[PDB]
């Protein structure tokens, strides 16, 4: 997660660097937390 | 409602718009028919590719980038030449606008640089009614920091019409035909943007013997003559190349039409300083009168270039000062640490 | 020293990088470059190939250097980049 | 795909017989229409036959299930239906306008300049292909002549750059010269 | 028949086509020509293509999908 | 007459309300993020999408014309390759680390011998970043950058910070060998962005040191 | 005294696809791009035959073979060998006429002068009285 949008500091609206694929922004599932998703870490993200 | 009428006007184009999709820019590199090309995409394989019935065959022509869509693979728009300052050469360099009047008091020697390049480039009927090819290059040779390359500057300028600066000694490298090459590539990248002023630096370097280091210097030298004058496209970019010692420059370097008219610039002329320190010092806010001949005096062997530098070390000790230039000792403070300072 | 010089671009640099920040991570950590002719030559533009690779790697390392402590072994000194081997990385 | 298995499972579960059919527009680019109907087979089925079907004869007809489809998923989680077009008469004959010509076309006489150059052009072509003729007729080499036919094959002098050449200016002769004399009968 | 079989043989060479290198030949009516995309593929070869314009280096055109040189 | 156009507003009202979230239900996520190359005429545009590949669009899509200039990164979907939405850059967050205000205050008491190199520094910037009506009024042209040559150890980079310290200014440090990244369009955007917080910011120096790591 | 010139009038008279190649333009960096080059530049004539490849300034790469002691002539005589081996080789080249121009003549090697490899050996003296007349009419 290379950085974190926050629209309303509700709907995040984080952006994430796949490596080689693309750099796309993505939504938390439902499962994980706001939280647990600080800049810069690593975070895994589904195929679709 | 009206201000609903708008927005939802834009809105139905946004709705319009997300049925819409995109097409892979690609450029066409070959026309087997008609109806047949070779479209490459931009980072991609190459397709073989038709053309929408709503589009001119002609156009298409090897090099003209497209839109063709990206599933029945087929051109459906011309679009112009991509551009960014991707440029690896000095084109995109502007010379400024400078005027003839900027350099001072090279009136004689600006006159022949204009008779040898700009006649050729703005009035070519002139040449061909008396049936001569139009001359092409001059050299300017002189002390280094003289104004050459302002010279050449003012004279792209002028013609509006694009400069290349190339610092002659840096193009020998220690490395075989590179030397050779970067002339290559100068001048086939002048055929592509004409007209060209291919200003040359000091080429001493390259113009003007039982070693493969000297004979690489050789090589580079027919290069560079064939690139002048010989074969393909005798073209119509002229050349500002000058140097600083014109003994060293070989014979078959100066002919007709290849690179003639020693043009000499020695440093500035006795009546040049005053003008060049008029050009040079005038926008520099001064209201106290000048002893121009003084400083003239006290600047004996000086160069365009040091003119210069006095104006911005008097506006320099100006700034560590109340602001106004309303003295000559400035002047003759500045003028002796640009005689002691700048040796 | 070997694998400090990847075929894909960027990847040596990422390389001693990573190896700072795990060395960082440690209290007390000790690096040691065995043979840093291979990733220390020096400077020259060769920008038409690989080589200008492992010299962006050196950068990075050089980056990195200028609690711990650094040992590099070489029998060849001339070879290495005199910025390398001022005293402030050495 | 998965998500288009549960797609299909919650269309079964209004009716079992709810059937889903894919349509690819890109391989489907001329006359092959590649278009394959799926139901669901459930998946507590597996103690009996997978493809319940019984008595019948037209299971290997009409298509055999494609590989590219097979690795996904076939006759386990979901099974191919036969396709099966209802093509009918005051349909069929409102489609064939698509490309229909009219009154006009087959009494147009082509333009009888360019069709000068090309009889000229065929028949320098046949005049090359004859000279190949001769020199392969007259060379007749009998070192096993059938073989001589056969290690000789490369769509060729021949017969295939032969009559067919002349098959193709005969009827265009023929074609011009009928609607050449058809008109000069009924138009004066 | 015979025309209709034509007349599909003929439209397999429609005009969305990838162009591939013809590296090598195998046999009769197959190749080995690697596509510009990035890829070698074991190919097909159409009888209408004349085997001697198959020179070793030739840049062929393949189909789009069941890539095979037309 | 008052009744027909609140009949009126509220039927544009639920106008807007479907179109609106037809627009929503074809946003959702996720985005391409994409750099917009150039802006052609002839309402479209050319993406190079972070894929390394472009697509030329036929509309800019949802998205305002003007609003859109070329360098910009917006997010576009993944298929159909149509700027959705565009992208607040708030210049990353490692730009934004190299703002570092804890120079380590290099006066030039601690700075010896390197004296008149000192003052040209200080006559090329400071007074042209703090006293400029004056640099206005004369005329003198003051230049946006000086580079430092000079032998390894010469204190280039301490002098740099020298001035960064006594001169007050934001000291945007950029050196060369952190400017290449084997991601794509990263060291470019590096800089860009690092020269627009400097817009943004209060009298500053951009400082990029070794820059022979891009200056080849 | 016309060497260039002549080229340049047999180009504009050819049926053939002339190839105009300068000695300079063999002495690429990178070992094994010149040899390439000249490899590349007698296969193109190879293909659209006939052609004609014009070397101008050939005693840049075509000087007399010695014992080179340095990468640096090594390459430049693998260049020569290379003119050698594609002008009259195991390869020959049919349909495939070169013109080749050089201001010395005599730093040339002995084997790129053979009558196999360059059979005509024109000389193009300085002009005399009368070539001085002919040359002074055309171009005034
Ligand atoms: N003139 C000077 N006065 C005081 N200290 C100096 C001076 N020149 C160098 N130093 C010291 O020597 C070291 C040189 O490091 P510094 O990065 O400042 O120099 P540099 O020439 O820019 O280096 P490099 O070219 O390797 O990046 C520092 O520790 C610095 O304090
Ligand atoms: N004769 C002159 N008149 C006015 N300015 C000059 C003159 N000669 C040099 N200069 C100043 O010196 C600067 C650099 O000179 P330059 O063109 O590099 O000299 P040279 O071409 O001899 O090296 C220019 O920006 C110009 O303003
Ligand atoms: N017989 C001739 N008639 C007219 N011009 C000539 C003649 N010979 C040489 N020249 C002139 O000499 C110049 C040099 O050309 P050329 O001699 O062909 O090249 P090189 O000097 O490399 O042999 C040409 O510009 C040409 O105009
Ligand atoms: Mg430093
Ligand atoms: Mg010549
Ligand atoms: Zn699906």
């Amino acid at each position: 997660c290379t950085k974190i949008i926050n629209a309303d500091s509700e709907d995040p609206k984080y952006i994430i660097n796949v490596k080689q694929f693309a750099k796309f922004v993505v939504d938390l599932s439902d499962q994980v937390a706001p939280t647990d998703i600080e800049e810069g870490m690593r975070v895994g993200v589904d195929r679709n | 409602l009206k201000e609903l009428t708008k927005q939802y006007e834009k809105s139905e184009n946004d709705l319009k718009a997300l049925q819409s999709v995109g097409q892979i820019v690609g450029e066409v590199l070959k026309q087997l028919t008609e109806e047949k090309f070779i479209v490459k995409a931009t980072n991609g394989p190459r397709y073989v590719v038709g053309c929408r019935r709503q589009l001119d065959k002609s156009k298409l022509k090897p090099g003209t980038r497209v839109a063709l869509d990206m599933t029945t693979l087929t051109i459906m728009r011309y679009l112009p030449r991509e551009v960014d300052p991707l440029v690896y050469n000095m084109s995109h360099e502007d010379p400024g606008n400078v005027s003839y009047s900027e350099i001072g008091g090279l009136s004689e020697q600006i006159r022949e640089l204009r008779e040898v390049i700009e006649l050729p480039l703005t009035n070519p009927e002139l040449f061909q009614r008396v049936g001569i090819i139009p001359p092409k290059g001059c050299l300017l040779y002189g002390p280094p920091g003289t104004g050459k390359t302002l010279l050449a500057r003012a004279v792209a300028s002028q013609l509006d019409c694009n400069f290349l600066k190339v610092v002659s000694s840096s193009i020998v490298d220690k490395y075989i035909g590179e030397s050779a090459r970067l002339i290559r590539e100068m001048f086939n990248y002048a055929r592509d943007h004409q007209p060209c002023i291919i200003f040359m630096d000091e080429i001493d370097a390259i113009g003007g013997e039982g070693t493969s280091a000297d004979r690489e210097i050789q090589r580079t030298l027919m290069e560079l003559l064939n690139q002048m004058d010989g074969f393909d496209t005798l073209h119509r970019v002229k050349m500002i190349m000058a140097t600083n010692r014109p003994d060293t420059l070989d014979p078959a370097l100066l002919r007709p039409g290849r690179l003639d008219r020693k043009i000499h610039i020695d440093l500035p002329n006795e009546q040049a300083r005053l003008d060049i320190l008029k050009i040079h010092a005038g926008p520099i806010t001064k209201h106290g009168e000048i002893d121009y001949e003084a400083i003239v005096k006290l600047s004996d062997g000086f160069n365009g270039a040091d003119l210069r530098n006095v104006c911005t070390e008097a506006g320099m000790f100006a700034i560590r000062a109340d602001h106004d230039f309303v003295v000559q000792e400035d002047f003759m403070k500045a003028v002796r640490k640009v005689a002691d300072s700048k040796k | 020293g070997s694998e400090l010089v990847q075929k894909y671009v960027g990847e040596g640099a990422r390389m001693v990088r990573e190896l700072f920040e795990m060395a960082r991570t440690k209290k007390a950590c000790l690096i040691f470059f065995d043979e840093i002719d291979a990733i220390g030559g020096a400077r020259f533009d060769d920008g038409a190939g690989g080589d200008n690779e492992v010299q962006r790697t050196m950068l990075e390392l050089i980056n990195q250097l200028d609690n711990i402590k650094v040992l590099m072994a070489t029998n060849r000194p001339d070879t290495l980049d005199p910025a390398l081997m001022r005293p402030g990385r050495l | 795909s998965g998500v288009d298995i549960n797609t299909q499972q919650s269309f079964e579960a209004l009716s079992e017989r709810a059937v889903a059919v894919v349509v690819d527009p890109i391989q489907s680019v001329k006359g092959k229409v590649v278009i394959d109907a799926f139901r669901l087979i459930n998946a507590n089925m597996m103690v009996l036959g997978h493809e319940p079907r019984q008595t019948t004869s037209n299971l290997g007809h009409l298509n055999k299930p494609s590989i590219q489809a097979l690795i996904h998923g076939l006759n386990r989680h979901y099974y191919s239906i036969t396709i099966n077009y209802r093509k009918n008469e005051l349909e069929q004959k409102m489609l064939l306008n698509l490309h229909k010509k009219s009154w006009m076309e087959g009494l147009t006489l082509q333009d009888y300049s360019e069709h000068c150059k090309h009889n000229e052009s065929v028949v320098k072509e046949m005049l090359e292909l004859a000279k190949n003729y001769n020199k392969a007729v007259e060379e007749e080499d009998k070192m096993t002549p059938e073989q001589l036919a056969i290690k000789n094959v490369g769509k060729q002098d021949p017969k295939r750059h032969l009559e067919e050449h002349v098959d193709v200016l005969m009827t265009s002769n023929i074609v011009q010269c009928l609607a050449a004399m058809l008109d000069t009968v009924v138009f004066k | 028949e015979f025309l209709h079989a034509q007349e599909e043989v003929k439209r397999i060479q429609s005009i969305p086509l990838v162009i591939g290198q013809f590296l090598e030949a195998v046999d009769q009516n197959t190749a080995i020509v690697g596509s510009t995309t990035g890829s070698n593929y074991y190919v097909r070869i159409l009888s209408t293509i004349d085997r001697e314009l198959l020179k070793p280096n030739a840049s062929v055109a393949l189909h789009k999908h069941s890539n095979a040189l037309v | 007459e008052v009744l027909r156009v609140t009949h009126e507003l509220q039927a544009m009202k639920d106008k807007i309300k479907e179109n609106s979230e037809k627009i929503k239900v074809n946003k959702t996520l996720p985005y391409l993020v994409s750099n917009v190359i150039e802006l052609l005429d002839v309402k479209c545009a050319v993406i190079k999408t972070s894929t390394r590949q472009t697509y030329f669009l036929p509309v800019i899509g949802l998205v305002d014309a003007e609003k859109l200039k070329p360098g910009d990164l917006v997010g576009v979907n993944k298929d159909s390759y149509l700027i959705l939405e565009t992208l607040p850059t708030e210049y990353d967050s490692r730009v934004k680390a190299m703002e570092v205000d804890e120079r380590p205050t290099e006066q030039y008491s601690d700075i010896g011998g390197l004296d008149k190199q000192i003052q040209e520094l200080v006559e090329a910037i400071v007074l042209p970043m703090n006293h400029k009506e004056k640099f206005e009024n004369l005329g003198i042209q003051p230049p946006k950058g000086v580079l430092m040559y000079g032998p390894p150890g010469t204190g280039k980079t301490l002098l740099a910070r020298a001035c960064a310290a006594q001169t007050k200014a934001t000291f945007l440090k950029l050196a060369g060998p952190q400017l290449v990244q084997m991601f794509i369009g990263d060291g470019a955007k590096l800089v860009r962005d690092a020269f627009a917080l400097a817009k943004e910011k209060a009298p500053s120096i951009i400082f990029i040191d070794e820059l022979d790591a891009i200056g080849t | 005294c016309g060497k260039t010139m002549l080229a340049k009038a047999v180009a504009h008279h050819t049926t053939a696809a002339f190839i105009r190649v300068v000695g300079s333009e063999f002495v690429q960096k990178y070992l094994g791009e010149g040899p390439r080059m000249v490899r590349d530049v007698f296969r193109l004539a190879k293909e659209n035959a006939p052609a004609i490849i014009f070397i101008d300034e050939i005693d840049a790469i075509a000087t007399k073979r010695f014992d080179a002691q340095t990468g640096a002539d090594r390459e430049v005589q693998r260049i020569l060998l290379e003119l050698l081996n594609q002008m009259d080789g195991f390869d020959q080249n049919v349909n495939v006429k070169v013109i080749m121009a050089t201001n010395r003549a005599d730093t040339l090697d002995p084997a790129l002068l053979r009558p196999g490899r360059l059979d005509r050996k024109i000389e193009f003296p300085l002009p005399d009285r009368r070539q001085k007349r002919l040359i002074f009419s055309t171009i005034t």
